[PDB]
């Protein structure tokens, strides 16, 4: 069961990292976008 | 080997061997126009005679020459000639053999002069500079490992980003944790101070050393932040690897004595020397 729930968090953790990855991309995808504004 | 090219210079040498004697007799073709200052003009004659000594130097030039001969004489070049009359109308290919070389040689200059670029702008003319496939990382790893006597490894236990470690002759391994394509945010240590194989439980960071490699780490960070070309990340990581290779010795100490500080290194100019001086 422990091992079972281990997977339950393990992949989840990976998912979070994946999220971060996606977020990171999104992050970068907006950073250059922040440059454009000549305010 | 490639010492054959030296013979080319020897060619020019014997060329002078002719010209020299001509320059002799031409000097004897006429006498003193108007010295009016000294009689070194005659010595001038002997001056040309002195250059004849160069000819003897040519004979000396053969001492360094003749390293060794290669097997399979004629180097597979006239094998086409062994063909029947049907094959002889084939020399064209050989011409292209030089031509292609010239091509490269031309690019060898052209690309060189391409260094002075004129791109007044680089945006508002279009993408996805971050490499999508998680396979180009392995490609770059293999390209780096193609270099000899310098082993590279990588595990990437953090996630999508790239994580790798490199070792050299000493125990001054370097741990580089960067994004998908280009190298950034690396660190260096020495003598198991990092132990990033199973440090504690995994490839730990530990952000530390005993105040010796810290300067090298900062310089490598600067080099990473400076060599970030707009395109061709493979070129960037290759340049980074070449830069890293320059510390495999840590022996010389020019433009100073080997007592200025703990160590000495800052080679972005493809040559290391005493640090804290540039």
């Amino acid at each position: 069961r422990n091992q079972q729930l281990r997977a339950l968090q393990e992949e989840c953790d990976r998912k979070l990292i994946t999220l971060r990855d996606e977020v990171s991309i999104d992050l970068y995808e907006l950073e250059e976008e922040y440059y454009s504004s000549s305010s | 080997g490639v010492n054959l090219e030296a013979f080319s210079q020897a060619i020019s040498a014997i060329q002078a061997l002719r010209s020299s004697v001509s320059r002799v007799f031409d000097c004897l073709k006429d006498g003193m126009r108007n010295k009016e200052t000294l009689e070194g003009r005659e010595k001038a004659f002997i001056a040309n005679f002195q250059d004849n000594l160069h000819s003897v130097n040519r004979d000396l030039n053969e001492l360094e020459r003749l390293s060794n001969l290669v097997g399979k004489p004629s180097e597979n070049h006239p094998l086409h000639n062994s063909g029947l009359l049907s094959l002889d109308p084939y020399s064209q290919l050989l011409q292209a053999y030089k031509w292609s070389n010239k091509l490269q040689y031309h690019a060898g200059l052209a690309s060189g002069l391409l260094n002075q670029q004129s791109l007044k702008r680089s945006a508002n003319q279009m993408t996805t500079l971050v490499l999508p496939p998680q396979y180009v990382d392995d490609v770059i790893s293999r390209i780096d490992r193609m270099f000899p006597e310098m082993s590279i490894h990588l595990s990437r236990p953090n996630g999508t980003s790239a994580m790798l470690l490199v070792t050299l002759g000493k125990v001054l391994k370097v741990i580089v944790v960067m994004r998908s394509l280009f190298i950034d945010r690396t660190i260096v240590k020495g003598y198991n101070e990092s132990v990033y194989t199973e440090d504690g439980k995994l490839d730990i960071w530990s952000k530390s050393s005993y105040q010796v490699f810290q300067k090298v780490t900062d310089h490598a960070t600067t080099a990473l932040l400076h060599y970030q070309l707009p395109q061709m990340p493979d070129v960037v990581v290759r340049s980074f690897m070449t830069w890293l290779r320059s510390y495999i010795k840590l022996f010389q100490a020019p433009c100073q004595r080997c007592g200025k500080f703990l160590q000495d290194g800052l080679p972005p100019t493809w040559r290391d020397f005493r640090t804290l001086e540039a």
